[PDB]
């Protein structure tokens, strides 16, 4: 599963 | 620690060199120098420390990947449980590190919904990532607390920010992941992505064309998983 | 060394491990111990001590490139020129461990062409992985050490190998390299390489399909190289 | 340039 890439706006 | 004698915007700019010389852990110990001075962290800031170690555990997880699965197909000498407990050992470690950084003393002193979710979805991350190489006695426990913290965040995020904002989705996406991957919910999991996704969709009329690309990429990664999922 | 009480056996074993893993630093650190055993190394050792620490240096030479050029157009803070410098010293520090290894005491006990070149060449190479980075008092010194150790394999591999070797063709490729990116010779380089080349096309017709398989491979890579040269 | 590979038969 894809999980979130770790830079965020 | 051995940052201690090094300015704080010295390690920062230290942590973008870093960055761009794909040194990550030499980023990720410039980053926890900076958290160590005791001034919070700015969104950049921020985006800084979750790249850096975000990229020290992936190369530990793939790294844990391979050589348990090497492992299990021997049980179908010791060296192949050594080395692989070797490589756990070091990823605990360095989540450890993480979340230690988060209790002392990010998260306390994160007031505003923006730096107070960044930090919980990261300390339900870590406890994930923990939770991936548990086995006994407390891989219950490590699943309820990454299960409290990314809890906590939600509840924050939906009180205090719009539905298409990239922290949230990402928060979201993870949490969707700790259910279908840790937590054995795939039903939890697939109604997570879908509400997340449907509820960015249509909020996407209020943004700009830069924060629509911010948003869109972050739900596309919800659509990926619910094609996999489904 | 920390490897001290581990089986030779069980290290090289870790080594391959490793590899798979993609964890390149215990890999090196696991042969270092292996050849710290005191035993001669077989061909497939001595090519996981050499794939374990050119994955090393290479990560830390493609860092060193890119601080230095953002180091060079800074001069068109200190910190630039502080982790550049730091990662140079880590750089140096692993191609000393290596030259050590080979002079305490690959080298001297390496008998057969095979093995005597192999490591001369590898003399070669962590020396002109030094004289990147080298600047003064001590780049011309490093420059002789590099061509001398090149020079020696050299001599080994012409007398003793036949020209489609791929040990003697990977020692060409590179001392052609060092004539060319090093010692400012371009035209050694080029003429090199065109021998080379030439002499190995000429002794393909004697190998195997697999054999051939192996030579074209580095045969290939002598012709990229006069491609980008001429 | 291209340099030779680390593992050579
Ligand atoms: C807005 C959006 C969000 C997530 C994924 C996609 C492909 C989209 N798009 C759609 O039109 C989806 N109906 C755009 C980018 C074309
Ligand atoms: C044998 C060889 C060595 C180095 C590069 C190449 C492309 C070749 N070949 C040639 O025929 C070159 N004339 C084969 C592989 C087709
Ligand atoms: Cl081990
Ligand atoms: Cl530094
Ligand atoms: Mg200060
Ligand atoms: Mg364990
Ligand atoms: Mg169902
Ligand atoms: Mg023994
Ligand atoms: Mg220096
Ligand atoms: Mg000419």
């Amino acid at each position: 599963s894809h999980s979130s890439p770790a830079s965020l706006q | 620690g051995a940052m201690g004698s090094m300015e704080r915007a010295s390690l920062i700019q230290k942590a973008k060199l870093a960055e761009q010389a794909e040194r990550y852990e030499d980023m990720a110990a410039f980053m926890k120098g900076a958290v160590e001075k005791g001034e919070e962290l700015s969104c950049e800031e921020r985006n800084l420390l979750s790249v850096a170690y975000k990229n020290v555990v992936g190369g530990q997880r793939a790294a844990w990947r391979v050589l348990s699965s090497i492992e299990q197909k021997s049980n179908e000498g010791p060296e192949v449980r050594e080395y692989r407990e070797k490589v756990e050992t070091e990823l605990q470690g360095v989540c450890d590190t993480v979340l230690g950084l988060l209790d002392s003393h990010l998260i306390k002193e994160a007031g505003d919904a923006e730096s107070r979710v960044f930090y919980l979805k990261m300390k339900g991350d870590y406890y994930r990532y923990l939770a991936e190489v548990a086995t006994g006695d407390d891989k219950k426990r490590i699943i309820d607390s990454a299960r409290s913290a990314y809890q906590e965040a939600m509840d924050i995020s939906k009180k205090e920010m719009p539905p298409t904002n990239p922290i949230r989705l990402g928060l979201a996406l993870n949490f969707s992941v700790f259910h279908y991957e840790i937590a054995n919910s795939p039903e939890e999991a697939i109604s997570l992505a879908k509400t997340t996704f449907d509820e960015a969709m249509a909020d996407l009329h209020t943004l700009s064309e830069d924060s629509y690309k911010d948003s869109t990429l972050i739900m596309q990664l919800l659509r990926d998983n619910l094609t996999l999922w489904t």
